[PDB]
């Protein structure tokens, strides 16, 4: 009915037992059992090498139905061979994807759309295929990582946690939507929650994406029965996350109804098997008990032929017309703490966020994208705007300690900072020194020494100081240039000597009266010349003795001259006692 | 000049 | 007491016909109107052409001096000051002109 | 000896084949293969479609012991169904099983086992009868479902905390309510094992060691006794649950001791008997005895030919609490939350904040305690050394979880994004601490711009460090005040004095000024000067005076002497008026 | 022509069937089913429990060819015991069976791979022969156990350095020391892969690519040949254990590449022959060579005919590392630690903690990198640029796990409990930070109240910015001194000075007082003024100067001009006394 003929290497293999599983969300993989004929050399004459040098090798399996024409063929490669035994090979493999699943690394891809990333992805392996880049979502995603995930898994993750078919259609890996009797039908039926909603909030763009359960697009008979018995059962609304950093409004939506319209295809489903051939992978098929059961796609295939050579088929399909396929073979990865370096803190958006390079890029070299530094205190007020709290950006080459916002290896973020061998030199003696320093030396340090530099100190590199000296309880305050204090008032109070020194020179400008109350003496000692102005009267009052005693001449010039002595006058002279006058003198 | 002046009583 | 006695004030004996001129001595050191010694009560004696010729028969005390000065044990004498004299009677020689002369100076001839 | 019935929706099932089965730590299930007369409309005439609205219907199971009368009821609902070619299958299972087909968050703030075990109950549509008795009757100050279903969430929170939580065949119990082959196991397990719990509301260390056996078979104690010597050492470890008092881990302890001690021994046998059921205490005899074994999973059989087969496994009758089995642990990463409050009653520095999944629907969660860079205490602070900075309603913070558990949320940060912030000075030149009323300490490192360090608040005081010239600026818009025993202020070069009203000097002893040159005066009014004793005054060079207007001189006695010679010039009179006279000598 | 012993406890055992597996990487396990013949008393004439007795003893098992006369021995205990009815079933397996079944915390600072071993060893109760030998003799400085059993932890540990472990039959073996059918397997892998550390205790990056092959047949020469051109591009994965130099990080990688390498090409194979045994290096011939193997697993069946079967599975000879098998890495998530020391001889400002695991019985960790909100190095600092609070004893500590490692623990912050926190102000009011001495910088945000900033220590000194009066304060209990070259005081209002005792101005050149209103002085005592030069005054009003007592000028020559009338009063003589001469003009 079926004839099937296998291709090893382009030379027609000899084989008794064949199977090949096809899926939408999962590798193909061959079994292939070969004869070998008693009169060519066994496999033990040929060895186990020779035999192992088809690794790798070509497999071309080509189903078809004599009565109907229709062929089904089928490319992949081998990755596993049995010498066992008169002695047989077995030969396993499948789609070429299956030695794109052998190569855990990590790595990143920075402001990239799924095309690029797909493209490099195939372009850093050796797997020779045949690909239809053609992913839906085009725009470019900020941020993807590479965590410890094959090529494979890494791409098939990728591309179903956005809703891209992905799957090898037989001759070629297909990423989006291509576009595109019965002997054991099964139709099942199951209850599934319709009653769930995602949501996502973007720090970037500061807003709250939230997306509830979408329309079903393909819906068969069945399903929407199902429906409509698991309808009541829910009536309360199931909230989670995004497994997938979702960066706009629209993405989220997307990232919703691919989530809804798996759920909806699980809703019912299609357990078929058959002897034709023409059966293909992704493709509709109406099928009828001997009527009319529903239009499903075919998400996986198992066609197969024994010893006899009874070609057998075997299939499932979801219900015709699932926007998305199955979500199968991905598992998102989970992602813990890990050292990196600053590069960058020059942000675009102006945000705080930073530019780090991990350790899997030191050699090679590379970078991230933006990521949030976490901050003791951060936020805003009505009279502080923006920057609230403690705002200290870390500087290139700081080694930094990046979390991960939940699990998720394309949500990083900077926890904090490290002191490892570079930038530390400890603590001091039993600690007693907390400094914050930024990079031109500005301190601000405690010293808890009780017995040693006690106190705090603000200072900078140039020689500005601020000391508090709480062994001795004295206060310092030294700049080596001008130092200003401007006040409306300022009070001086020292409770004892209060001293003043200039260099220079003392200048005291006084805008109005000058009062000086002196409780006890006054001891002026001028070096030079004293020179006074007085703009009116000048008034003295001395309650004991006046002595002034001039080494030099003596002037004294007024308009009226008024000497008035309630005791007695002398006027003592060794020269001459002179009294001219243009008037002349009386003594009334 | 001032000249000289008489020395009296007020 | 209006003015002072100082050296060469015009002066005249109750006897002796000549307006003579007092002299004084006893003072080296109190000057008055420029460079003229001051007349004291210790101005006795000879200190004055005594009046010229003696006209008794045809200065011991110097009374209405100035008491509100001293001037070294003595008192200067007063244009109403009058002495006597041993040789004639008591209060003979009087004053008119007591050696006093102002000269004018810049101040004083603004004032004419 | 046997008789099942089976009802679907009432109407009785011509069934070929049946299979039920029931755990008292898991969901019931069975499979019921439903036969289709050649007579009677096949599956196809009727549909897929029409076999599919028994979904969700209730299917009674009563199966009858002829002789004894003893007889078993079961009440489920269907889940599944399979038309097959052509015969249906019905795999359905107990109404918990409804219950475990949504997945997501939730969280329940300072309330015991009862009102949340009803909540979860009343937010499904699926209804069955409950019998809602938990022993536990506190109130939980956090309890977090995590990416959980109803039923997971429900079976983890009621097994951690010691509690039966299963279908009864007719009722969800929350809460302590012939053989054919025997197997009788025993294993060798550890009882030497503690827990450890630190509550740091409390400040308080709670440690359990292993209890003691209630339910032991003879097997049990034989394999105890076995077991002791192999496990000298004891094996701590920490509680997958919060525990809130030393009693509360006490009885967690004391439940994971009895869960491990239960598997000691074991049984495990078969019969063709209905009045064996689940939960209920078996004596099993040889076909002398062998245990009590409560029965903790049965199995009940239907062939096409009609026997009824039943097997069935025990655990010793007497232990407290049942297996763990379905309860699964969840694992928390790290969240983005927003800050509702800062007002813990404790007074502990703890904040409220709220989730994102908490967000369109409102909510908030209970207090978790804000991680610092440096948290503290000492000898003579004693309360809140270090980093104290509490984030403020509004902020959005970084939420960890303490272990994996999301019951255990703390805030490990605070983030900077859109809304908040504005970024980085070019080059990364600012560093500040700024709060909420405006007070701000601020460097900037801009060495070729306002380098230096800056303490100011909004109203005007600053206490700015030019750095690039070296210079202090101390600025107040009002009063500024320097107090202190002794002040000195020392400049190397010029110092300047200034002021725009009167400048008073108050000096309680003497006053003491020393000028190297000259000193200028300069009084724009009158000058007037006291002094209470005596007046001295040395002139080295030449004293000048100059009056515009009148001289005044008034004194006791007048001594004026002259080294040289002494004149007086008028140009007016001279008086010399005297009351006792003039002496020249 | 193989012959069977089975002892147990020293007595020979009657079994039906025998089934025996060995490993390299994993438990050996038997499963004995023990005949009981009808004559003798049954197993429930006996009793499960006593027959249960037989938990733990020792089994001895001697499959002995008796035509080649070689002899495999094996010897473990019985862990699990099935008396099913009647026969007895024994599911024994190796003495590591026994140590795998106490989980607990515990951790290793500064030790080898030995005396981790030992201690491991030492702890348990199950006495067995050891080879201790580990390859690593090198100290590690630290090593986690975290929630994993005796077996596991060991297990993981020393398959991490690449030491074998594993039972040989007769003695736990730490470190290197005719078929009937056969099956040679072939697969395609990835040797294009390289692994990278950094260690920041040494601040260096250790990066170690694939390795060269030791153990290669001609299947995975192969193999090797037919993969290389299709992984071009290398894969880059950390270790999976710290590595604390390169040439652990060397050994690491090698482990990797060999255990890699060794699945490229393997065989298994089926025998009768008891001369193949665990561990050993057979050549396997066609019934013309295939190779010399290593064999990993080898399985010992009797069935109940009594005929004896071998079924084994070899890897290549002179492959350095034996596969993978239990070990499994452990995923750590943060704990809650109190710090118990940080006196780093490092000096890098790493702490000691105590978990709490190790709280009730004491114990340490090994110093750990605490987490800033700032840290780094500039050109100008250089060391400790940032916020550096390092902990202090006693702290409450949030250690968190550098990727899930639990070997790689940091202090992500410290907390604030009971004991550290006493909780926010009126809503959320005071900012601080404070040290162990007192040393205070406080932003108080209450504007309604002590609005404003503070910086103090506990000794009396004080900055404080009053935000509400608009105020500045600055207080010493003893000195404060402004030093600076210039020094400006400019007051819009007032400058008062007041001072306790003296104010003393030491003016350095020159004096200038400026005075726009009234100079008022009132001096409480005598006054001193002496000048060194000139004195000049010019008064533009009266000069008035009234002397209480007696009133002495001295001077060389004095003159008195008055513009108009000069005027000699007194109650007494006025006296005119000179040497040259008084002229009264
Ligand atoms: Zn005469």
């Amino acid at each position: 009915a079926v004839s099937v003929e296998i291709k090893v290497a382009g030379k027609v293999c000899d084989y008794v037992t064949m199977e090949l599983f096809q899926s939408v969300s999962t590798h193909h993989r061959f079994k292939i059992k070969v004869n070998y004929r008693p009169d060519k050399p066994s496999v033990w004459a040929i060895g186990p090498d020779v035999i192992f040098k088809q690794l790798g090798e070509k497999v071309s399996i080509i189903m078809t139905h004599h009565e109907s024409g229709e062929k089904t063929e089928f490319h992949g490669l081998i990755s596993d061979i049995h010498v066992e035994g008169q002695g047989f090979v077995i030969l396993e493999g499948g789609s070429p994807t299956i030695l794109l699943d052998r190569d855990p690394a990590m790595d990143c891809y920075v402001e990239q759309n799924l095309n690029t990333i797909v493209s490099d992805i195939l372009d850093k392996s050796g797997v020779k295929m045949n690909v239809t880049n053609n992913p839906k979502h085009t725009d470019i995603i900020p941020y993807v990582a590479r965590y410890k995930e094959t090529s494979y898994g890494f791409l098939s993750r990728l591309l179903r946690s956005y809703g891209e078919w992905f799957y090898y259609n037989g001759e070629t890996l297909q990423i989006g939507n291509p576009e595109i009797d019965l002997t054991g039908v099964s139709i099942n039926a199951t209850i599934r929650s319709l009653n769930h909603s995602t949501y996502e909030f973007d720090p970037v763009n500061d807003k709250f994406y939230y997306d509830y359960s979408g329309t079903p697009k393909g819906a068969t008979l069945g399903s929407r029965s199902a429906e409509k018995c698991s309808e009541p059962i829910f009536p309360t609304e199931a909230k989670l996350p995004s497994m997938r950093p979702a960066y706009s409004a629209m993405d989220l939506e997307h990232y919703g109804d691919a989530g809804f319209h798996r759920n909806y295809s699980q809703l019912s489903q299609i357990k078929a098997s058959s002897r034709y051939c023409g059966i293909r992978l992704g493709e509709l098929v109406v099928t009828r008990v001997p009527t009319d059961l529903g239009r499903y796609r075919i998400t996986e295939i198992t066609h197969t032929v024994d010893g006899q050579g009874r070609y057998s088929n075997t299939f499932c399909g979801v219900p015709g017309g699932t926007p998305v396929m199955p979500w199968g073979d991905a598992v998102m990865p989970v992602a813990y703490p890990e050292m990196a370096r600053v590069v960058s803190n020059e942000d675009p958006k102006n945000q705080g966020r930073v530019k780090v390079q991990f350790m899997w890029q030191e050699v090679d070299g590379g970078e991230s994208y933006w990521m949030r530094v976490q901050s003791p205190d951060a936020g805003k007020s009505d009279q502080v705007a923006k920057n609230r709290g403690f705002v200290f950006i870390p500087e290139p080459g700081d080694l930094v300690m990046v979390g991960f916002e939940q699990g998720n290896p394309d949500r990083p973020y900077v926890t904090g900072s490290l002191f490892y061998k570079a930038n530390s030199q400890g603590a001091a003696t039993d600690n007693t020194v907390k400094s914050i320093r930024t990079r031109s030396g500005h301190t601000l340090e405690f010293n808890d020494d009780e017995g040693g530099d006690w106190g705090i100190t603000i200072k900078d590199r140039n020689g500005c100081m601020f000391h508090f000296d709480t062994k001795g309880k004295n206060i310092e305050i030294t700049a080596p240039e001008t130092m200003t204090l401007n006040a409306q008032n300022i009070n001086i109070n020292a409770g004892e000597q209060l001293n003043t020194s200039s260099g220079k020179e003392t200048v005291m400008q006084i805008g109005t009266d000058f009062q000086q109350d002196v409780g006890g003496n006054a001891e002026i000692a001028i070096g030079e010349s004293l020179t006074e102005s007085i703009a009116k009267d000048s008034t003295n009052s001395i309650a004991g003795n006046l002595s002034v005693t001039v080494d030099e001449n003596l002037m004294y010039d007024a308009q009226d001259m008024t000497l008035t002595a309630q005791g007695g006058m002398k006027l003592l002279a060794n020269a001459k006692i002179g009294l001219k006058s243009s008037e002349g003198v009386d003594i009334a | 000049v001032n000249g000289t002046m008489k020395f009296m009583i007020a | 007491g209006k003015e002072f006695v100082v050296d060469k004030a015009m002066c005249m004996c109750k006897y002796g016909a000549a307006p003579g001129k007092l002299m004084v001595t006893d003072n080296q050191f109190f000057r008055l109107n420029g460079t003229k010694l001051c007349a004291s009560t210790m101005t006795l004696g000879n200190v004055i052409p005594g009046f010229g010729i003696c006209k008794v028969n045809p200065i011991t005390q110097w009374n209405g001096q100035f008491s509100k000065i001293t001037m070294m044990g003595g008192n200067p004498l007063t244009d109403k000051s009058k002495g006597t004299c041993s040789c004639g009677g008591p209060d003979c020689i009087e004053f008119m002109q007591t050696g006093q002369i102002p000269v004018p100076g810049s101040k004083q001839m603004q004032q004419a």
